This record gives structure tokens, C-alpha cells and sequence, in this order.
DNA sequence: CTGGCCTGTCTTACACAGTGATGCAAATCAAGTGTGAAGCCAGACAAAAACC
DNA sequence: GGTTTTTGTCTGGCTTCACACTTGATTTGCATCACTGTGTAAGACAGGCCAG
DNA sequence: CACAGTGATACAGCCCTTAACAAAA
DNA sequence: GCCTGTCTTA
DNA sequence: TTTTGTTAAGGGCTGTATCACTGTGTAAGACAGGC
């Protein structure tokens, strides 16, 4: 399956929220990532989402 | 017993074992005390016969994951008539007590139906189909064609439900892409080629008799099927036409695509007419334009051949405008009458054709020599309406062993009462003669008597065994010898009207057929004056007169029989009891689209696996 | 295993004309009725279990249910003491079976209802079926091919499994469930019956009768006038003597003084039922008498004692279309549970009074129901 | 010689079984990884137990 | 009584999953729809025994 | 009638199981 | 030198 | 030096090819009304 925009999103940024912080939990790391986000511009994101979604339907 | 035990004892009842194991996989093994355990127990699993339970262990330790694909999910449920509740039901079991999702939820199979379903994949016909419109996802669609229903118009009384013509043709051959492929393939032929293929469509018709359901005071209920049957693809690769595909069992109630369903007699002309015309229309169209379809990456181009010989002879002479059975025309192939037939035995030619029933027709209504009605009639050779199918009559192999064996069954009757040297005979006589040949062939032959006629009885009977045995009640062996070289001439023809490709298995029992059949008659009327009355059958008929035409018309006898459709009704009743929403409008697309799927090559693949 | 015939078993003391061979599955429901074209012709087709290797099947299948709730009553799994299983026994016949003439079907069955084992001297229920009106506990036991008003063959078919079952009545079944050898002794109720088999095997009159209870000796007419200080009388045994009394004619009576004194008991009962009552047909008959007071305290018929057939039609037709008005309600023209269902409510009552002059009369309308 | 009136067929009402479709709530998936909970290992040996 | 077994005891350091948290787009679970045919049984009804 | 299609039943084909050489790798 | 449903079974 | 094939006689599970058996659809003749 592709990931979610948010996913590909989260693959890309962890080394950011990682470097900053690097003890923070798999929980403290996913609940800001998604906080952060969520209040957020993330278009690109949904494109490449719908790119990774066709390519994967033409995938039989 | 060990297993009694528990695993503290277990251990102590086996540590000498466990060092020896360990000692035996750390000097060969390197160390590898699962794996050594564990070929050690698949083995003696093995040797105990109980392959099932270590196929099981080998499964879990390659970690092998079980899982059905919605679409043979599909194939299951439809091949084996399980409704939506009865699915659901083993699912729902099968899933919990294995914990694993081995069967696929009913809403993962209504997907996977609509891949397999008309209206599914894109298409284009160049140039554009006249009067059928370019939508690509048009699925079932109301048979009646938008036939009007107000109170004030004539009653509609019936509930049909089709396809769209090309539509379906589309359906039909993406179901068939693995088979095309792989059919050029096996033909030294490239995947990718795109060059024009042409497909020989079969289009069939037929009433389903009764259908109805009762609980006596049965009101019937017909039914009306119109089917098509992919014949065979090819493809031009040079001045050359290389079959890449060919279907094996052309008869079978498994290769004829339901097309459309009615609820209607097939006697009833304008219920007929009014639900039949828009799929002739659709299939007239198509006769002028090349489809292109994308399959496994690649566009292709098909060009069709539609060949209406799925008609029996009654549907034949109703949409053709012919007169009814009993008529003294009795060919639908040329304009004989039974009496020329009976008088002139094997030289006949094809002569009818859909454009001269039309004209023939155009010439009864107009009355333009100002005629009699018999002399109109002899005028137009008996087709007194319009003809709206254009159809292709055949014959099936079948009639023409029984025509033959209906004949010599009463030669036989004829020459053991020697009737070639007494002109008359009573009732008691005859019977007499009868029941002798029948005691005769039951006692030498182990042939039981029957009060009607069948094709294995025709079968039995038309062997040269049965002359000898015939001959044993014959006086006279003159008539022995003609009897032995009638039968012989007809076992010089029969290979031709059976064999599925008579051009290949038999090249000479076709090329003297003409001969044969001449000299078949020519020894019926000179050693035979007796047996004739001015009567003869349509089978016997096409049997020594069209045979040959028909197979340079289309290759073969055989293989466009009427055999297999009397199981299409059974097909159909169980459809509609037991995968059919309860509502008049809805039952009948239900059935046509089990019908459809129950039809699919892709599903039989699967329901073919294990060979 | 899971058929009848599988697990070995005893009866003590062993059962009176009954088979000791514990491996009999299905047998020929015919029991050796003689087929000869001398002898009566036979007509049906029938297949049976015989009823003690059923029973052993039956509990044998809720082996897991007794000792859970052995378990679930604070007991201990291995104890074998007697265990009392009663046993609801049914019987109706099934209509048209055919697939295309009408073929009929009989179908003989019986239900487990409740098992209970006694601890000192408490009846502890181990198990009761939750859905004992369900068609997944109702455990055939004899399937045949005949019409349940064709006496002679229902007879013949169905008096070998009323032999066993009396055989049974006094006897204790010795059975192993987990390992340990257990006892059970059984109650048979046959209340599985509706009406016209329970008349028909009971040696009654058939529906019509005057004799219109089969609990009790009451007439029509009686039970019109008294209508509720009435008891349950009847017995199988008062029945098969009150045949006796019919066939000998002992006090030298004439036919009504006869069927008088046998209160409709003019044919040999051979079943002993439990006549009970729907809960369906308790809510229809007290539906359609509350129909009948709404239509005629509309008509008003206590003053109109000569009422004609077509003003009662017109009293019927106004308390449907009053009834359509408020409650939304079809008119009928057969009763259902449904109907009464709804029709018996009070604001039903509150409905109709608005169509009655008399206030003093809602009073009693209201009361009613 | 003709009723009323006590009886087995007839005639539809009527609940509902169960069809494939539908529609909405709720799992589910997918990624990251660091935990905590859990059965197991080894060896000298003695309880609670059945075998001559 | 001797001679045979089951089944414990004491540690830790190991290996192998489950859970932890988020988002939102799929996938499942489940009850429901609209709908007639069929069985069942509540009706009505002609019918024939027998009396004025 | 022929044949479809039921549950039961008979028959054939399956991979082995003893030792030893040894062919491919 | 008839036509054409209905019926009977094989 | 490490993987597989192989021989021969022969022993159980498993897969499918029938059994027997009747209902049933289709159609082949028989037959009778066109008062
Ligand atoms: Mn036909
Ligand atoms: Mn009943
Ligand atoms: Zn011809
Ligand atoms: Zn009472």
C-alpha cells in the first residue's frame, strides 16, 4: 500500500522532530508530528500521495 | 505417554536424546537444533503416512500466508450456487475459528464482480457505432428498450433485462485476455502484437420451455435466452490467419455468454421482435467498424463475424419469415417440397438467403404478377412474412445418424417380409415382421426394442454387425449384397457429418461424400423402388443433399449442434431460487448477471486449479 | 458420531420389548409393517431413530452444556448422581412436501428442556434451553410421508416409538460423559400437539365438537354460560376408559345418552398429551370478542334486539373506517396476531369511545380492557 | 317433500422467510522503537507418588 | 520396604511478541432495505340427514 | 427417453521404505 | 389431397 | 565433499469415477376439432 500524505509527511520529518529532541517517545513523537501538522501549505504531500496511489492501483 | 506428561517431565524423560541432538547438529549442522527437530518430525510425519499435518507444519514455518483472492472468493461462491447468507455464514465461521481471513468479505466479491461484468473497461469503435450510443459503462439495461407501457398502448406482459451487444463483446474478451495471450503465446506469436484480431461470434436463440415454480394448476411461464459463444480468435500475421484461440467445448452451457433474458414465448412474434430488434441493430452496427481495447498494456484492434447458427429449425423459420414446420417446403436451406425431395434425393444446392426472404417476402405483399394465392405462394417459395434474423441453418450430427438409421430400420422391417416380392401386406404382417427384428436384434445383437426414435439406438443400429444379423432373416442373398453396400456407404459418409474437422481427419471421406451420397440414392432407387412414398424428413434431406455445402460453408457438422441448451433451463430456474432477490424486475437482472459470471473464463480458471 | 447409535449405554432395569443393541442408527419407520399385496397397501414412506438411542444422542451432543453449568451452579464435574432430563415430545404434520399431487409429511420430534441433577435433596438445573420453540433444538425422530389425518398408517408408524417412550417411563438410563459413568432418568411431556392432533390421538371428536375443550368436559354451551370456574379434568387414562365405556355400552344406552356420558370420547386414545395454550391464540380470542363489543356498542344493538344483516354490516364498516381515521388500522378480514397486537390498547378503547354516545358505557369499555 | 342446521372442501388473507443491495459505524492499516510481561535455561536434589 | 517415575525449588540473563499514538483513507461488521411467493389456517359455503 | 446430480462406494495412483552407487555440482 | 394444438409417454 | 536420482517390491491416504436411481425437460408422434 502507499502511505498517507500525512505518512510520506511523517517519513520526512522525523529526522527534524528527532534532532531537536532525541529521547521523545514513539507516542511524544507521533502526538507532536501530528499536532504540528495538523494545525498547518501540506499540499505537495497530497499530491504525491495521489501519484503513489495510482501507481500502486496500475500494480496488479 | 510423553505427551501426557508435562513439560518438565517431558524434558527429563528425553535429556539424554536432547544432548545426543545437540551434540550431532553442533558437529554437522552447525549448531541448528530447530532445524534438526524439526526435519526429524516432518520426516517421521512422513513415514506414518500423515503428510497432512506435516504439509501444515512446513506451511507455518515458511510462514506461507493463506489468503483467497476476492476473486476466487467469487469463483466459489458462484460456481457452487451459494447465496450472499450462506457465504457470509462460512466466511464469518471460517475466519473465527482459524482466526485468519482465508475467505474474503461479500463486499470484497461485489467488487471484484464488477471487473468481471459488461460495462467495466473502456473501449472505442472506429468510426462510431451508428445508433448505439459511446458510453462505455452501460451495464444491464431494460430489455424492453424503452417500449412503451401506457394502458392505451398494446399490453406488455413480460420482464426482460440485456446487455448491450458490444459491451458484452468487450465483457467477453477481457475475460479472455489470459487465454489470448497465452494462445499467441503457444502460436511462437509476441504478447505485445497488436495486429487485427477477428473473432468468430456464434449467436444462439432459444425458448427455455416451462420455467415456472409451483406449489395441479400450473400456469407455465417460458422463457426466451439470447446467447453468443466466442468461436475462435485470430490474428493476421502475413497473408496468414494464426488461430490463437479456438473454443474447446463450443456447445457447452459454459462458454455461452447470456446476452439477454425474457420472460416471453418464443412463439409470441411481437414480443419477439420488439425485445430482439435493438440487439440485432447493436450487432449490425458493429458489422461496420473495428474495435480497440486496451489488453495487458497494449491497444488492439478487433474485427467480429457474427454467424447465427445457434437457432433450432422452428426459431429459424420464425425469424426468417418461413412457414411452420408441417409446410411442403421443408428445407431452409433452398426451396424444395417434400415432394421434390422424396422424387429428387441428393441434388440440391444452397439457395436461400436473408436477402432473397426479404425480396420474397416484399413480392407476397406487393402481389406484382397479379396472382392466386397458391400461385402466389409457389411464386415465393413459402415466405409469406418478413424475415428479421439473418440466420445460418445447419445441421447437427445428430439428425443425420438418426434420418439414416429411421430408414434402415424400416428396410430392415421391408426385406425380412420380402416386400421387393410382395406388393401387399396386412397390419398383422407387418407387426409380425416387426417383431421379429426386433426379438432378433435383442437376442444377437443385445439391442432393446424402442417405440421412439433416438440417437443411440441409430447409433447401435447402423453397423455392419447388425446387417449380417439382419441377413440371417433374409432369403435371398442378393439382397444381402445390397444391403451390406448400402450399410457400407453409409459408413463411408458418417465420418464426414461427425468428425469435428472433417477438412483434416478424414480429408478423403469428404472429398468423395458427393460421390457416395450419389450412389447412396442411386441404390435406393433402383434396388429399393419399394420405400418410397413421396415422404421424407428435413434430416434426411440435409443429410444427402447439403452436407457437403455446410462444411465448406463452416468447416464442420458436429460442433453446431443443438445438444446442449436443455441445460440452460435447469441453469436458469436454479438462478432464479436461489441467488435471485424475490421482485419481478429485480430477479430477472440478478439472473443475468449470475448467469454472466457463471460464464467467465477467468472464475473457471479457478475452479480448475488442481490440473 | 454425532448420529444416533455411536455411544454404548444401559438401561436398568432393561427396557420392556425393547432392543439392548446400542449400535441402531436409522431405522425403517415401518417397524416390519407387512408389505404383501394380501395385507392393507401401504402407501408412505418412513425413516425413524429408535427414541432411548435419540435420547443418548441428544444429551451425548450437550455433554459441554451439562458440565458447564454443573460448573456454573458451583458443582463438581465428576459427580453422577441421578440426573432428571425432561423432554417436550411434539408432533405435527407438515403440509404439502412436494416437489414438481400433494405429498404429506408427519414429522415426530422431541425437545430437551431442562436438565437438573439433585445434590443431597436440592434440584440444581445443570441446563434449560433458551429457545425451546427454535427448529434448531427440535431433534427429529421420525420422518415419514403420510397424512397425519390418515389414522390407520399414523398409527402404525408412530405406536412403536410410544412403546419405547413407555418403556423409558420407568427405567434409568446409565451413560459416560468425561469418563465417568452417569445416570439419568426422564419426564416426557407431550405438549408439542396442536388441537386436531391432540383430539386425534387423544380419541376425541374432531374441532366441531360440542365437547370443545380438550382439558375438560365442557359443552359449547356450558363453557358460554359459566365461562371461567373451569378445571383441567381430562386424563390419557380417563380417556382410554371412556372409550371402553363407548364400545361396551355398559348401562344400555342410546347414542346421546352414550356420547353424553363419554363426553366425545367415541375412539381409542394411543398418545398421551399435555394440551396447552398459545399465548397467541389467549391475545386472538380475546382480540376478536373486543372487536365484536366495539362494533356493537357503536350499533348500539342492546336497543335494536331485531337488527338486521346489513345495519351489523354498516356498525362494522363505520368502526373500520374510525379505526383507519385514528389508528391508522386496515380492516381485516381474517384475525392475526398483529392485529390484536395493536387493537388492544387502551387508547384503541379512548378511539372508539369517541364514536359511542354513551359515557357510562366508556366506563365499561374501559374497565374491559 | 322442503327446510334449518350440524358437517368437510374451498378460498383467499396474511405473516414472513430470505433474496442481493445498501448504508453507516467501527475497526484496520501503516510507520516509527523502547519498553514491559512472559516462559525457559541450567544442576544438584527431595516432595509427593505409585511400581515390584 | 526398594525401585521406579512425576514435579517441583532457587536465580538471573536471553528471545519473542503486544502496546504505546497519531491521521485519515480504506476495509469490515452488521442491520437494514424493498419485495413478493408460499405455507398456514381463518374464514365462508353448499350439502344432505331427517322431520312437519 | 436421456441425463442431471444425489450420497455412497470401488478402484487407481500417490509418495514412500529398506541399501548402494554415483552423477551433478 | 389438411392444419394444428393437446396429450401421451419414451 | 555435498546434493539428489535410482533400482525393486509393496503399504497406506486421497482423488475421481463410477454406482444406483429417480425427476424432469424436451421432443416425437398420436389424435382430434375446425359446433
Ligand atoms: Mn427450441
Ligand atoms: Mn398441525
Ligand atoms: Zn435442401
Ligand atoms: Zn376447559
Amino acid at each position: 500500500r502507499p502511505p498517507s500524505a500525512f505518512f510520506l509527511f511523517c517519513s520526512e520529518y522525523r529526522p527534524k522532530i528527532k534532532g531537536e529532541h532525541p529521547g521523545l517517545s514513539i507516542g511524544d513523537v507521533a502526538k507532536k508530528l501530528g499536532e504540528m501538522w495538523n494545525n498547518t501549505d501540506k499540499q505537495p504531500y497530497e499530491k504525491k500521495a495521489a501519484k503513489l496511489k495510482e501507481k500502486y492501483e496500475k500494480d496488479i | 505417554h510423553l505427551l501426557s506428561l508435562t513439560r518438565r517431565a517431558q524434558k527429563h524423560r528425553l535429556r539424554e536424546l536432547k544432548i545426543q541432538v545437540k551434540e550431532f547438529a553442533d558437529k554437522e549442522e552447525g549448531g541448528d537444533v530447530k532445524a534438526v527437530c524439526l526435519t526429524l518430525f516432518l520426516l517421521a510425519l512422513r513415514a506414518r503416512n500423515e503428510h497432512r499435518q506435516a504439509d501444515e507444519l512446513e506451511a507455518i514455518m515458511q510462514g506461507r500466508g493463506s489468503g483467497l483472492q476476492p476473486a476466487v472468493c467469487l469463483a466459489i461462491r458462484v460456481n457452487t450456487f451459494l447465496s450472499c447468507s450462506q457465504y457470509h455464514k462460512m466466511y464469518r465461521t471460517v475466519k473465527a475459528i482459524t482466526g485468519r481471513q482465508i475467505f474474503q468479505p461479500l463486499h470484497a466479491l461485489r467488487n471484484a464482480e464488477k471487473v468481471l461484468l459488461p460495462g467495466y473497461h473502456p473501449f472505442e469503435w472506429q468510426p462510431p457505432l451508428k445508433n448505439v450510443s459511446s458510453r462505455t459503462d452501460v451495464g444491464i439495461i431494460d430489455g424492453l428498450s424503452g417500449l412503451a407501457s401506457s394502458v392505451d398502448e398494446y399490453p406488455v406482459d413480460t420482464i426482460a433485462k440485456r446487455f448491450r451487444y458490444d459491451s458484452a463483446l468487450v465483457s467477453a474478451l477481457m475475460d479472455m485476455e489470459e487465454d489470448i495471450l497465452e494462445g499467441m503465446r503457444s502460436q511462437d506469436l509476441d504478447d505485445y502484437l497488436n495486429g487485427p484480431f477477428t473473432v468468430v461470434v456464434k449467436e444462439s436463440c432459444d425458448g427455455m420451455g416451462d420455467v415456472s415454480e409451483k406449489h395441479g394448476p400450473a400456469v407455465p411461464e417460458k422463457a426466451v435466452r439470447f446467447s453468443f459463444t466466442v468461436m475462435r480468435i485470430t490474428i493476421e500475421h502475413g497473408s496468414q490467419n494464426v488461430k490463437v484461440f479456438e473454443e474447446p467445448k463450443p456447445n457447452s452451457e459454459l462458454c455461452c455468454k447470456p446476452l439477454c433474458l425474457m420472460l416471453a414465448d418464443e412463439s409470441d412474434h411481437e414480443t419477439l421482435t420488439a425485445i430482439l430488434s435493438p440487439l440485432i441493430a447493436e450487432r449490425e452496427a458493429m458489422k461496420s467498424s473495428e474495435l480497440t481495447l486496451e489488453m495487458g498494456g497494449i491497444p488492439r484492434t478487433f474485427k467480429f463475424i457474427f454467424r447465427g447458427t445457434g437457432y433450432d429449425e422452428k426459431l429459424v423459420r420464425e425469424v426468417e419469415g418461413l412457414e411452420a414446420s408441417g409446410s411442403v417446403y421443408i428445407c431452409t436451406l433452398c426451396d424444395t417440397t417434400r415432394l421434390e425431395a422424396s422424387q429428387n434425393l441428393v441434388f440440391h444446392s444452397i439457395t436461400r438467403s436473408h436477402a432473397e426472404n426479404l425480396q420474397r417476402y416484399e413480392v407476397w405483399r406487393s402481389n406484382p404478377y397479379h396472382e392466386s394465392v397458391e400461385e402466389l405462394r409457389d411464386r415465393v417459395k413459402g415466405v409469406s412474412a418478413k424475415p428479421f434474423i439473418e440466420t445460418v441453418p445447419s445441421i447437427d450430427a445428430l439428425h443425420c445418424d438418426i434420418g439414416n438409421a429411421a430408414e434402415f430400420y424400416k428396410i430392415f422391417q421391408l426385406e425380412i417380409g420380402e416386400v421387393y416380392k410382395h406388393p401387399n401386406a396386412s397390419k398383422e404382417e407387418r407387426k409380425r415382421w416387426q417383431a421379429t427384428l426386433d426379438k432378433h436384434l435383442r437376442k444377437r445383437m443385445n439391442l432393446k426394442p424402442i417405440m421412439r426414435m433416438n440417437g443411440n439406438f441409430a447409433r447401435k443400429l447402423m453397423t455392419q454387425e447388425t446387417v449380417d444379423a439382419v441377413c440371417e432373416l433374409i432369403p435371398s442373398e442378393e439382397r444381402h449384397e445390397a444391403l451390406r453396400e448400402l450399410m457400407d456407404l453409409y459408413l463411408k459418409m458418417k465420418p464426414v457429418w461427425r468428425s469435428s474437422c472433417p477438412a483434416k481427419e478424414c480429408p478423403e471421406s469428404l472429398c468423395q461424400y458427393s460421390f457416395n451420397s450419389q450412389r447412396f440414392a442411386e441404390l435406393l432407387s433402383t434396388k429399393f423402388k419399394y420405400r418410397y412414398e413421396g415422404k421424407i424428413t428435413n434430416y434426411f434431406h440435409k443429410t444427402l443433399a447439403h452436407v457437403p455445402e455446410i462444411i465448406e460453408r463452416d468447416g464442420s457438422i458436429g460442433a453446431w449442434a443443438s445438444e446442449g441448451n436443455q441445460s440452460g433451463n435447469k441453469l436458469f430456474r436454479r438462478f432464479r431460487k436461489m441467488n435471485a432477490r424475490q421482485s419481478k424486475c429485480y430477479e430477472m437482472e440478478d439472473v443475468l448477471k449470475h448467469h454472466w459470471l457463471y460464464t467467465s473464463k477467468y472464475l473457471q480458471k479457478f475452479m480448475n486449479a488442481h490440473n
